[PDB]
RNA sequence: GCUGAAAGCAUCUAAGCACGAAACUUGCCCCGAGAUGAGUUCUCCCUGACCCUUUAAGGGUCCUGAAGGAACGUUGAAGAC
RNA sequence: GAUGUCGGCUCAUCACAUCCUGGGGCUGAAGUAGGUCCCAAGGGUAUGGCUGUUCGCCAUUUAAAGUGGUACGCGAGCUGG
RNA sequence: GUGAAGAGGGAAACAACCCAGACCGCCAGCUAAGGUCCCAAAGUCAUGGUUAAGUGGGAAACGAUGUGGGAAGGCCCAGACAGCCGAGUCGGCCUGCGCGGAAGAU
């Protein structure tokens, strides 16, 4: 249930979730998929944050 | 009309076709050699 | 804590309208069961129906590759002994042509009373025109 | 291929108008039009037409090819026109012309009429004996293809309707 | 073409000078009042509803009567509907009588036939009965076997069964009309049709 | 079978066009909106006062009882009931 | 610590490697009548003498008297040679 | 070697095949075989090729100008092949993927 809430979440913002994945182990993020998924239903700017810190650990 | 597995040119008039899926053979003087493939 | 669960009684829901004039089938269908279910959402929940409405205009002029527009055919059987009966996409077409899409969807989606219920939420027609202004749907591109 | 690469010259008297894919040639003898396929373009240089592949077809040459048959025989025909020619064999056979319409005694217990299309004519300048007319090569084609199969030539006497330069065998009981 | 509606009163003969005996039926047919006309704008179809005879006012309910008052017509004892082809026009209001069979030659007749009950499978559907001797134990006139075994191990659906046998809707095609009388309301034509006597019959123009 | 290239010829096929069977889909007869996707059309009937409370698709008291239906009786070429 | 086994009667349902009727190509196919192969499963497809027989032989009919599967279909449906 | 006397994941379902040996609790993380369009967790990923048969998703001897690659040949601007004049044309060899051969009982 945590990884489709989650890959759901990702999509809104523009990138898949595997992805996503593979950015934050590069920037070092040690949150799991319990406390991904409660943020991303529950406060919105604070994923965007973490999906813009994957991104520019993949850039 | 000859329906069999192995179909050939029997004379120097036979021609071989290819029509819908289905390999043949026409002649123009023999209506004996008459072939269709199945 | 205990992990969101949502509620039928307080889940929001929307109105879009689609085009189908020369797009595939199959991979229209894929988008068309996933937003009914509603996977595209973060507050997905397996137990409860958070999807949308969705209308669908010019079900008859849908695109096939290959051979398939006078080849693929479509099976049933009426129950008594012997009565097993069949059509081509051609026919369907001609005759019921909202058939098509309706059938190819219906497969996409989960087997029992919640799925049933997803399938209610679908507006299939064969023109270019809906009687459902009152809802003011909007565009979506698929 | 060949074919293709040969251009068709537009003699005078003749106007030949593109639009697209589709051509229209008009003449002293009439009008004819026509869709080409997908993979072709045409061009109208100063008296004469070219045919050529579009980039993106693996079949271009062919094509190019059927093209350049059917707009010759298009222009050869709104100019000079098409014949043909039908011959009976037999005892009591026999035809005649009525405005647009063949009626013909081949041996059956009931007449047989035939109604011509929409520019073709006939003639029967003998009881035994059809002469057509027309601008379009299928269409003629086919009118005479329709005649023919009333009555077949037969290979013990050779009776029946037959084209007129048409070899017919025969054989012994 | 549309059709009337009639009542079935008998049979009997009529004698050619000839010497031949024809077998007919009877049927009356007054006239019919159109009460409705419905088309494309507001039903979706083209029709006329038709009343005849009459019914007595205390067992006319409200409903009903309303419907009557206003097409302007007395009331009758039902209603039916015909479908209209191409050309064909009829106001409210309006009679129609024997008369519109004056040139047709065939007729095909519509009415519910007689009831015969519960039956058994020899009289409804002809099966064969079993020895009376030669030790026939209790099976004269039972229907036998009814399937098959293990494969398929059911009975398929539409097996023939005893059950209740007549009192349905029947249609006879192709009768000659023998008689047209307008005086007396009368049509004579060849045959027997179904139902008993005093019962409602539908009359049409051939369709073969 | 017609017209026609790939393959300067020929070729029913690759692009185009025409025929062709008691098999297929209709045309004939019967059932059919529990088709829960539960459809349409015509006609008819009902137009009073109060109270409480946790305030709502809330509970109760007096006045009122329509269109129609069911029940009972005499029964049918309808029927095991 | 039990799944009744031949033949007959009653009542059936499916396949196609087609007996009849329908549409075709070749013939050492003049006509009438035949031979061989392709397509097609809508409907149709005997009564008696002998024998427990299924088969088979014989008599007289028919457009024709198809070949197989279904616990060698069918005994809580009948018979008991 | 496994089952017998062995649970968990894969092969639709499937003791004996593939991965792997369950002391108890957890709404933490990494991988094995096998997988990532929807039923159903994860690439409608990237770059270069092949197939037109739904081949992929049942079968032989044998038959045929389907069409992708390779190494060598005969004739030809001193005019080749075809038909009735101007650039190609003939037939063998090895190899990749497709086509016919292919008829059954709710």
């Amino acid at each position: 249930l945590w990884i489709a809430r989650i890959n759901a979440a990702a999509r809104q913002n523009g990138i898949s979730y595997s992805k996503f994945i593979n950015g934050l182990k590069k920037a070092s993020v040690e949150i799991d998929r319990k406390i991904l998924a409660d943020i991303a239903v529950f406060d919105k700017v604070a994923f965007t944050a973490l999906v813009e810190k994957a991104k520019a650990a993949l850039a | 009309m000859k329906v069999r597995a192995s179909v050939k040119k029997l004379c120097r008039n036979c021609k071989i076709v290819k029509r819908d899926g289905v390999i043949r053979v026409i002649c123009s003087a023999e209506p004996k050699h008459k072939q269709r493939q199945g | 804590m205990k992990t969101f669960t949502a509620k039928p009684e307080t889940v929001k829901r929307d109105w879009y309208v689609v085009d189908a004039t020369g797009k595939t089938l199959g991979r229209l269908a894929t988008e068309l069961a996933r937003r009914l279910r509603g996977k595209h959402k973060a507050e997905y929940t397996p137990h409860v129906d958070t999807g949308d409405y969705i209308i669908v205009l010019n079900a008859d002029k849908v695109a096939v590759t290959g051979n398939k527009r006078t080849d693929k055919v479509y099976y049933h059987h009426t129950g008594h002994i012997g009565g097993i009966k069949q059509a081509t996409f051609e026919e369907m077409i001609a005759r019921r042509p909202e058939r098509v899409i309706e059938i190819a969807v219906k497969g996409m989606l989960p087997k029992g009373p919640l799925g049933r219920a997803m399938f209610r939420k679908l507006k299939v027609y064969a023109g270019n025109e809906h009687n459902h202004a009152a809802q003011q749907p909007q565009v979506l591109d698929i | 291929s060949r074919v293709a690469k040969a251009p068709v010259v537009v003699p005078a008297g003749v106007d030949v108008k593109i639009n697209g894919q589709v051509i229209t040639i008009k003449g002293k003898n009439g009008e004819l039009t026509r869709t080409l396929n997908d993979a072709v373009e045409v061009k109208h240089a100063d008296n004469t037409l070219t045919f050529g592949p579009r980039d993106g077809y693996a079949d271009g040459w062919a094509q190019a090819g059927t093209a350049r048959a059917l707009l010759n025989s298009m222009v050869i025909g709104v100019t000079e026109g098409f014949t043909k020619k039908l011959q009976l064999v037999g005892v009591g056979y026999r035809a005649a012309v009525k405005g647009n319409v063949i009626n013909l005694s081949l041996g059956f217990s009931h007449p047989v009429d035939h109604q011509l299309p929409a520019g073709i004519t006939a003639e029967c300048p003998t009881q035994t004996e059809i002469v057509l007319k027309g601008a379009d090569k299928q269409v003629i084609g086919q009118v005479a293809a329709d005649l023919r199969a009333y009555r077949r030539p037969e290979p013990y006497k050779g009776k029946g309707v037959r084209y007129a330069d048409e070899v017919v065998r025969t054989k012994e009981a | 073409m549309i059709g009337l509606v009639g009542k079935k009163v008998g049979m009997t003969r009529i004698f050619t000078e000839d010497g031949v005996s024809i077998p007919v039926t009877v049927i009356e047919v007054e006239a019919n009042r159109v009460t409705q006309v419905k088309d494309l704008a507001n039903d979706g179809y083209r029709a006329i509803q038709v009343t005849t005879g009459a019914k007595k006012a205390n067992r006319v309910t409200k409903p009903e009567a309303g419907h009557f008052a206003k097409a302007g017509v007395e009331a009758g004892r039902g209603l039916w509907e015909f479908r209209l082809a191409e050309g064909e026009e009829f106001t409210v209001g309006q009679s129609i009588s024997v008369e519109l069979f004056a040139d047709v030659k065939k007729v095909d007749v519509t009415g519910t036939s007689k009831g015969k009950g519960f039956a058994g499978t020899v009289k409804r559907w002809n099966f064969r009965t079993q020895d009376a001797t030669h030790g026939n134990s209790l099976s004269h006139r039972v229907p036998g076997s009814i399937g098959q075994n293990q494969t398929p191990g059911k009975v398929f659906k539409g097996k023939k069964m005893a059950g209740q046998m007549g009192n349905e809707r029947v249609t006879v095609q192709s009768l000659d009309v023998v008689r047209v009388d307008a005086e007396r309301n009368l049509l004579l034509v060849k045959g027997a049709v179904p139902g008993a006597t005093g019962s409602d019959l539908i009359v049409k123009p051939a369709v073969k």
